[PDB]
């Protein structure tokens, strides 16, 4: 009977959940992060809003974590939030190793990951993690896995999606230019830069203002590495070289 | 008002209440109680004809000697039910006896306004139980506001108010329990939304002897037919 | 320190076509110390059931309040009178509450069915029960229940007749068993209670028994 | 109840409708509902008896004006509201 | 004390002494050992006869409940189950149960054997108590799955009747009952010494 | 520790806030159920599944066990977790009596789950519409109906979701012993009812069968194509 | 107190137990299965105290259950078998513990077949053979004489039954029939039960 | 008004709590009821109402010991706890101390168990006024209990709907109380009842219940023909 | 005893820039044989090894649990752990339930990730975390392990040549134990190599 109870986990007269969509479109105005599946391994690419000039570098990663030994994600949304999540995704994981002498399968961590979002969204009067992850796994049941959570508890497999700005922008065009059983890791590289240029039009791409996680298997290892400085410059330049050849292409035939 | 708890300037608990309005959404059932025994016929809401009739059970038994017929939201109805069977069945182990109808209604009456801030809301659903004890045949009425009272002839649900002008116009104390089958069945016609076809309503009784006795599809098409 | 002292203490219950018999000795010991002569074992529980209660006495006082709080429980909650078996039911699960820390009580039950006729249900410590004929508890079952069988159950006589016991040769057969009990046993004396119960009600006559 | 029939009764007085009537059950299969829930009821029975391009109104079509005014439009009812206020 | 149950083709047929002895003393020659569940199912008692006639009287309780919950009647296997779990609950606090529980189900005539410790194991001829190892003797001895209805009467009523005859603790009456599809009947309650008279 | 009364009679006596959840539900994707003489056949509209996504983690159809499965109308979140509680009493029923749950037994569990969370304090309801469908011991087939309010019925066929309404009156027409005698025919009247409110079939549908007491088996994209191309014939050559 | 062997090959588990319940000097049921079939190829051989090995058999046979059903999944037999030392761990040092020794017989398309031991204190190890019992004190020594890795099924097979006639010879509890199965990779295959009338 | 008067813990800026006089509100209500003392008796006389005319009018005497009854009036359940309450501190005491528990003690747990659930948010008062007839070493006793908690000890009192007039008939005859029989305590309780009841209807025995208590006389409760014998007596208007 | 339910032999030494880790290979429950390839030495990290001995169950239950706070340390701390935070970590592991202990006695062994500096220690039931620079012993027969230890350990001392006295004295000890032994298992970790070795012993 509270006056400031704000009934966060209530029905709306049509069915639907008001503070997990507050958190969807928060999502939304959080910053670009999208995964790309390939045949050879994963990749996930993922805008910096933390491009200030006077900002250290401390961390291996900003947007992108590490939940064990063949599974990364990355968050959109609210650092904060994230951060707990991540610290929960973590404690999953290990809770499996533990129980099972196994690392846990991508979906059980993210399935578990949601129980909790769902939990969150059904009980008490808490309002939701803003936060929408992104997995990039690897398990000895489908091999390579990407996975996209949302607020609402509700996860998809997908083989290559965006989450945060202009995400919509980014899916219609990993739909149309993403090819099913093809595109190993380089062409995955080559339309992950692509996407990301066309998703933040407003700066060119600065290899400063984006963090790439690969994700591969060597000899029998999981090895989740971020790409260097040199490796982004590299990517983007050959992208800037393909374009600019299309153009060229595109205006001779005019 | 804010809160399930708050009485109403004339004196109203509110919630109480609403469950009655939400009883006068039900089903009606018609309960009689004679001296040969108790009859509860409730109509069966059929939405459409691939529901299987069968599979919609208003009319339960508590115990050999007890039946219900609910109205009004039936989940509610049948956590009560749930707690009524397990009450009898305490009786019973800890007393070597059964339940009368008295006790095992207010058993299960006390469990009405146990709600707070356990259950958040009142139970929006009205019960007849009706069986046969040490001291005959008994037909209790009990509703969401946790007051049971013991009646001749009740007939709860959405046709409730006509459905028991007709049994005061029917009902006399000394008649059969064939007849009080015939004269509900009767009523519940009248006050039946589509034809009474024998398939889209439940009819039990439970006599001072034989258990509570579900009529089959037989005996139902007999009493129709009859009627 | 033991939580269990046997107070001792002599019960005895006759059953019958319409009466029941339910004998005590008023004797209430402390291992050598007799105490009180007084305070029988037997209480009225209804207008048809009284209860032997033997062993240790606080228990037995405890035992009875919870029977005698439990009835009026019923009765207020059912608006009727406790029957002989639902009294027994209902103490039998009392008793076996506390299983793990039994209530060291020995408990005969004699009242009157609901039928009219005489019932005698005889427990154990622990709960288990089941309906006799005739019972006695305490420290002279073994000295009391064998005659019991002899007289009231004719066993072991051949070609006898098998004629009903009436109220006055059950009276007659409780007083000799207990003299008896009182002669050979210790923890008998003092006197004796019978608590009688019938359709008119329960009458109650105290005999005297030997001191020592 | 029998203020609910006495609604219909009114608005159907000078309705085309069939022999038999039932207004008895209607007022019962829409309970808590409101004179203007009962008129609503009555013209959409004689809208459906019209898009089918019939002149007489039957229990049906007013059965289906109860679906269509006391069911679906449930959701924008006032009375939920204005009986607390 | 002593108690047998066994299936033959016909039903499970149940038969156990009378005799509750406290030590070298007994208290009554007219113990039921074979308490009736329900219709549908009878539990024996050996070893602690309060603790057996306090928890299967509970899972008669459970069992009635099940039935009015599910409208059918509860397995053997399921009631057995559901003992066994009742009694490891207190598992080594004290509990000295011991039991036989046959019924008709599904799936035949139905035995099965539990007590304190969560031995609940199926079979065809059980035997509990202090005379069961006699009782298994005559028994096993006697005993065959193509058994006619009398003669499986005979085989339990004799195979107690030694029982009593030689444990001490295991006295009373040869309380018989059968269990068929339409549930069970007490056979026959006959005293051990007009038995002795007879053989 | 939030207890909060968050569904609550309204003046009229309407839970309102249960009647939102089965408004949730009735926004989401159709999903069909019919069962034959000895199959039981459970078809769902994929709604827009991208060429990126991985369809096997779309699971709008589950096995609660090997003779028991659910089809899904409403919040994905709440469906796994309704279906993972069933999964979870269903083994413990397996463990408390040494038989595999009934399709009526796991039915009256997940509407008791719902009620209990429709009138438990700081609770919202499950907004959530099933379909369990599955076989017996006894080899009956068996298809059941449950509401957000906990309220389950047993029908003959159902379909639950946005095409509610328009599936079932096309399943209440045209559905017979005649129409069900083979489990091909069962399949070919779940793809029919289906395409009445899928615009485009095949791409938006997805069937699960089962057959009696052998397992669930998911009809591939193929096959589901196949049956469309034979229902187009049998459309055709009435017309 | 009862017996479990249990025999690993190049692609066979193959596991026997015996087939006597016993309470007291009296043996009450000739044809008691202690195999707890956790999954589709992974079974479970459960001895120890009365009641303890029910329970805790039956829980992690449907907590497995319960993983198949939840992921699609079958639990590996390395993992059930960790699952299972670690649920017998927690319980070791609480009020309930289980008394219960185990041998989770197991096939893995990858891995292949793995037989692994461990004693009602949670204690895994992953053996070529194991026998568990006062009989095992007699087995294992004819096992690890006469056992080589590259054993073939029908070797295996003999090899089990002689070891069981010397049971028979040397033991003295009366265990005539044992059970036997192999894992493999086409499942559980259940054999003649080896009987010595 | 409308803003005060939601929850208990919110005072109305004139000092009062409309949730209890909401409460209080309900009790009046309730059906009529007229408890009313003498110098060695006390006596409940309660009207039942039918809420239908097949159905059998609700009771309204309760036992709470053997020297202890409750007419109720207001919402069943809750006279019903309040009823469980009184029992069970009844048997406590019988069972601690082997004595009847007072009246006037008993009426205090009753006051300080019904003013919990009023200072506290989200809590409710009782809705269900008591008149409390009992006996005890300092004779009899009658007690009127409010869902506001605040007890009064009455010579004579009537509570319910219509319960003024049976306020002011007591008023006018406690004189002749204190000094007459136990039938014509009765008959001065029916009388009440009956000044409470419409001119249209009149007492009958499907109509009251009677509960009386007294030195050597445990409580007890008569309703259908039992109380024929104190009607017969009794005059018309 | 306790310990001597199923026995165990684990210990740990140092030389330049190089430790070494031996464990005896058995897991038989009182006298009786179970298996022989049992591992009680389990690598924490790149070049940090721990060898829990004691209770078979004790030893795999604290392997278990000190790799889940390790995964953890780790994932949280972008870091690798260093030997002396293991060292702390399995003394908090080891006494957070003194009152009913893990009966596992850890021997840490391993090089200082930054600067690989050698590193031993060995901690009690109850977590007594003992820092040396010569040995580390643990398990039944502690006493002829450290008498072998002692009697033929030299310092500062190259990796041929501490594998070479590292395994006559396990050897020896676990020889003059006989509740443990048949087959030591060597672990040489250097700066840029981990030696596992699997050295002959009496299978008895």
């Amino acid at each position: 009977s509270r006056r400031y109870d704000s009934r966060t986990t209530i029905f709306s007269p049509e069915g639907r959940l008001y503070q997990v969509e507050y958190a969807m479109e928060a999502i939304g105005h959080a910053g670009t992060c999208l995964g790309i599946l390939a045949n050879d391994g994963v990749l996930l690419a993922a805008e910096r809003r933390n491009i200030h000039k006077l900002l250290d570098e401390v961390f291996f990663s900003e947007k992108i974590y590490k939940l064990n030994e063949d599974m990364a994600c990355s968050v959109a949304g609210i650092t904060s939030d994230a951060n707990v999540l991540t610290n929960e995704l973590r404690l999953i994981a290990q809770r499996y190793l533990l129980q099972y002498q196994e690392p846990i399968p991508c979906e059980q961590l993210v399935t578990a990951l949601c129980d909790i979002k769902q939990a969150y969204t059904q009980f008490g009067g808490k309002r939701p993690f803003g936060v929408s992850l992104l997995y990039i796994g690897w398990d000895k049941h489908y091999g390579f896995q990407l996975y996209q959570s949302d607020p609402s508890g509700n996860y998809g497999g997908w083989k290559a999606t965006c989450i945060g700005n202009n995400s919509a922008a980014a899916v219609s065009m990993l739909k149309q230019d993403y090819k099913e059983g093809e595109m190993t890791l380089k062409s995955a590289l080559a339309l992950a830069i692509k996407v990301l240029n066309k998703t933040m039009d407003v700066s060119k791409l600065s290899a400063e203002k984006v963090e790439i996680a690969t994700l591969t298997r060597e000899n029998g290892k999981t090895v989740i590495r971020v790409l260097k400085q040199k490796e982004v410059e590299q990517l983007i330049k050959k992208h800037e070289e393909e374009e600019a050849k299309a153009e060229r292409e595109k205006k001779e035939k005019e | 008002d804010r809160g399930v708890n708050t009485f109403s300037p004339e004196g109203r608990l509110f919630q109480v209440e609403y469950a009655i309005e939400a009883i006068k959404l039900g089903s009606t059932a018609i309960g009689i109680q004679t001296s040969e025994g108790v009859c509860l016929a409730v109509e069966k809401r059929i939405t459409s004809p691939l529901m299987e009739p069968s599979s919609i059970e208003k009319i339960v038994e508590i115990d050999a000697h007890i039946g219900c017929a609910m109205s009004g939201l039936i989940a509610d109805a049948k956590t009560l039910i749930d707690k009524a069977r397990v009450e009898t069945q305490n009786h019973w182990f800890t007393y070597n006896e059964t339940m009368t109808v008295e006790s095992v209604t207010q058993a299960v009456s006390n469990l009405a306004l146990q709600f707070g801030e356990a259950m958040s809301r009142p139970f929006g659903v009205a019960l007849l139980f009706g069986g046969v004890d040490e001291k005959g045949p008994q037909l209790f009425h009990m509703d969401p506001s946790g007051t049971f009272v013991q009646c001749d002839a009740r007939a709860i649900g959405s046709a409730s108010e006509g459905a028991q002008s007709s049994l005061q116009e029917v009902y006399h104390k000394s008649m059969t329990l064939k007849e009080a089958i015939k004269s509900s069945l009767i009523i519940l016609k009248q006050v039946m939304e589509e034809k009474l076809n024998a398939t889209n309503i439940e009819l039990a009784t439970v006599q001072p002897g034989q258990n509570f006795h579900m009529f089959t599809k037989e005996e139902l098409e007999e009493v129709i037919k009859d009627i | 320190f033991s939580p269990y002292v046997f107070n001792g203490g002599t019960i005895l219950a006759i059953a019958g076509e319409d009466f029941a018999i339910v004998a005590s000795d008023t004797r209430l010991s402390e291992g050598f110390s007799i105490h009180t002569r007084d305070s029988p074992k037997c209480y009225k529980l209804t207008d048809k059931t009284v209860i032997g209660c033997s062993g240790f006495h606080g228990d037995c006082l405890t035992l009875t309040k919870i029977i005698e709080a439990r009835l009026k429980m019923y009765k207020h909650s059912n608006n009727k009178a406790m029957t002989t078996g639902a009294i027994a039911a209902m103490l039998s699960t009392i008793l076996y509450s506390r299983r793990f820390f039994p209530y060291y009580v020995y408990n005969i039950i004699g009242g009157l069915d609901e039928e009219g006729k005489g019932a005698v249900y005889s427990f154990d410590p622990v709960g288990s029960y089941q309906r006799d004929s005739f019972k006695a508890g305490g420290s002279a079952s073994a000295m009391l229940q064998p005659l019991l069988d002899n007289q009231v159950g004719f066993k072991n006589m051949q070609n006898v007749e098998h004629v009903p016991l009436s109220l006055d040769r059950a009276m007659r057969l409780v007083k000799d068993v207990f003299i008896s009990a009182a002669e050979r046993d210790v923890y008998t004396g003092d006197a004796l209670r019978i608590c009688i119960v019938t359709k008119e009600g329960i009458r109650e006559e105290t005999v005297s028994l030997r001191k020592d | 109840l029998e203020g609910r029939t006495h609604i219909f009764k009114i608005h159907a007085r000078s309705m085309s409708v069939e022999r038999d009537i039932r207004f008895e059950l209607l007022a019962r299969l829409c309970p808590n509902s409101t004179g203007a829930e009962i008129r609503s009821v009555c013209t959409e029975a004689g809208m459906f008896a019209i898009r089918a391009r019939r002149k007489i109104a039957t229990e049906k079509d007013f059965l289906e004006a109860v679906n269509k005014v006391i069911k679906s439009y449930a959701k924008f009812s006032a009375t939920p509201r204005y009986m607390t206020y | 004390t002593t108690t047998l149950a066994f299936k033959f083709r016909h039903g499970v047929i149940v038969a156990a002494d009378s005799r509750a002895t406290a030590g070298a003393y007994i208290a009554s020659q007219t113990v039921k050992k074979v308490i009736e569940i329900n219709p549908y199912l009878l539990g024996t008692m050996a070893g602690g006869a309060a603790d057996c006639s306090f928890w299967e009287r509970l899972l008669a309780r459970q069992c009635r409940i099940y039935e009015l919950r599910n409208k059918e009647r509860i397995s053997v296997a399921a009631a057995s189950k559901l003992l066994a779990n009742m009694v490891y609950q207190y598992k080594g606090m004290g509990l000295s149960m011991g039991t036989m529980i046959c019924g008709w189900d599904k799936r035949g005539p139905g035995l099965y054997y539990v007590d304190s410790e969560g031995n609940r194991i199926s079979g065809a001829t059980f035997s509990v108590g202090s005379g069961s190892v006699y009782a298994y003797g005559v028994m096993d001895r006697g005993y065959s799955y193509d058994l006619e209805v009398e003669q499986a009467y005979d085989l339990a009523r004799r195979a107690i009747y030694q029982a009593t005859y030689r444990d001490a603790y295991s006295g009373g009456a040869v309380n018989l009952y059968h269990v068929r599809e339409d549930g069970w009947i007490r056979v026959s309650s006959d005293n051990v010494a007009d038995l002795h008279e007879k053989y | 520790s939030y207890d909060r009364a968050i569904t609550v009679f309204s003046p009229d006596g309407h839970l309102f806030q249960v009647e939102y959840a089965q408004e949730a539900v009735k926004k989401g994707s159709t999903a069909v159920g019919v069962r034959g003489r000895d199959i039981v056949v459970l078809g769902v509209e994929k709604k827009s599944v991208a060429k990126l996504q991985d369809e096997r983690t779309v699971r709008k159809i589950c096995a609660l066990d090997d003779n028991v499965c659910m089809a899904f109308a409403g919040l994905t979140a709440d469906a796994r977790i309704v279906i993972n509680r069933a999964r979870v009493e269903c083994q413990s029923h397996r463990l408390t009596v040494e038989d595999p749950v009934t399709v009526e037994y796991i039915t009256r569990y997940i509407a008791s789950l719902k009620q209990r969370y429709t009138q438990s304090n700081g609770r919202r309801p499950f907004g959530i519409s099933a379909l369990i469908v599955g076989f017996d011991f006894d080899g009956t087939p068996r298809l059941y109906q449950t509401d957000p309010s906990g309220t389950y019925h047993a029908w003959k066929a159902n379909a639950i979701g946005r095409g509610a309404k328009s599936v079932r009156e096309f399943l209440e027409k045209n559905y017979t012993d005649e129409a069900i005698e083979t489990d091909d025919l069962t399949i070919k009247l779940v793809i029919k009812a289906l395409l009445e409110v899928v615009q485009s079939g095949g791409k938006n549908i997805e069937l699960a069968v089962m057959r009696r007491d052998q397992s669930l088996k998911i009809l591939n994209p193929e096959e589901i194509e196949k049956y469309v191309a034979e229902i187009e014939k049998e459309k055709e050559e009435n017309e | 107190m009862e017996y479990l062997i249990g025999i690993q090959g190049p692609d066979y588990v193959l596991v026997a137990s015996d087939r006597v319940a016993a309470s007291n000097i009296v043996q009450m049921k000739d044809d008691h299965d202690k195999m707890f079939k956790m999954s589709e190829k992974i079974l479970l051989l459960c001895v120890g105290e009365a009641g303890d090995t029910v329970q805790f058999a039956e829980y992690i046979q449907k907590n497995v259950q319960l993983y198949k059903m939840r992921n699609g999944y079958e639990l590996s037999p390395t993992a059930a078998a960790n699952f299972t030392r670690r649920n017998l761990a927690d319980c070791l040092r609480s009020r309930t513990p289980y008394h219960v020794n185990l041998l989770l017989a197991g096939y893995d398309e990858h891995e292949g077949p793995a037989l692994y031991y461990m004693d009602y204190l949670a204690a895994l190890a992953k053996a070529p053979f194991a026998a568990h019992g006062y009989g095992a004190f007699l087995t294992l020594s004819i096992l690890d004489r006469y056992y080589t890795p590259t054993i073939s099924r029908e070797r295996a097979v003999e090899l089990l039954r002689k070891c069981l006639e010397e049971l028979q010879k040397r033991f003295i509890l009366n265990l005539p029939t044992f059970s036997v199965r192999i894992i493999d990779k086409n499942g559980i295959h259940d054999l003649d039960n080896i009987s010595f009338p | 008004r409308n803003q005060y008067d939601n929850d208990v813990t919110v005072w109305s800026p004139q000092g009062r709590i409309h949730q209890i006089e909401y409460a209080m509100e309900a009790v009046k209500q309730g059906s009529a009821t007229v408890g009313l003392k003498s110098k060695t008796h006390a006596v409940l006389v309660a009207l039942k109402r039918a809420q239908s005319e097949l159905a059998a009018h609700q009771k309204k005497i309760l036992h709470v010991d053997n020297h202890i009854g409750i007419s109720i009036a207001g919402l069943t359940a809750d006279a019903r706890l309040l009823c469980n309450f009184m029992r069970q501190e009844c048997l406590d005491s019988r069972f601690v101390f082997d004595r009847p528990l007072p009246v006037s003690r008993l009426v205090s747990l009753i006051g300080s168990k019904t003013q919990i659930p009023t200072q506290r948010y989200g809590r409710r008062p009782y809705g269900v006024g008591l008149l409390i007839a009992g006996y005890d070493d300092m004779g009899p006793h009658i007690f009127q209990t409010c869902p506001s908690a605040n007890y009064f000890d009455c010579r004579a009192m009537s509570i319910g709907a219509r319960s003024q007039s049976a306020r002011t008939y007591l008023e006018r005859h406690m004189s002749e109380f204190m000094e007459c029989n136990l039938n014509e305590l009765v008959k001065h309780g029916l009388r009440a009842l009956r000044e409470t009841l419409p001119a249209e209807q009149d007492l009958t025995t499907k109509n009251v219940s009677i509960g009386i208590v007294g030195k050597d006389l445990e409580f007890t409760i008569y309703d259908d023909d039992d109380v024929s014998p104190f009607l017969e007596g009794l005059e018309e208007r | 005893s306790i310990m001597s339910y199923n026995g165990g032999a684990v210990m740990a030494m140092k030389g330049k820039n190089c430790v070494a880790i031996a464990a005896d290979r058995r897991f038989g429950i009182q006298a009786q044989m179970v298996t022989t390839d049992f591992q009680k030495i389990f690598p924490m990290g790149d070049r940090l090894y721990i060898g829990l001995a004691g209770l078979a169950t004790d030893v795999q239950t604290v392997a278990q649990r000190l790799k889940f706070r390790l995964n953890l340390y780790e994932l949280k701390e972008g870091r690798q752990i260093k030997p002396y935070t293991l060292m702390s970590m399995v003394a908090n592991l080891l006494y957070e339930k003194r009152f009913g202990p893990y009966y596992t006695e850890p021997v840490i062994a391993g090089l200082d990730p930054k600067t690989f500096k050698p590193f031993i220690c060995s901690l009690d039931l109850i977590g007594c975390p003992m820092v040396t620079d010569d040995f580390v012993v643990s398990g039944t027969c502690a006493e002829q392990m450290y008498g072998m230890c002692e009697s033929l350990w030299e310092p500062n001392m190259d990796p041929d040549h501490l594998f070479e006295t590292i395994s006559q004295a396990m050897l020896n000890a676990v020889d003059r134990d006989a509740v443990s032994g048949m087959g030591v298992i060597v672990h040489i970790i250097e700066k840029d190599k981990i030696t596992t070795r699997t050295l002959k012993a009496r299978m008895d």
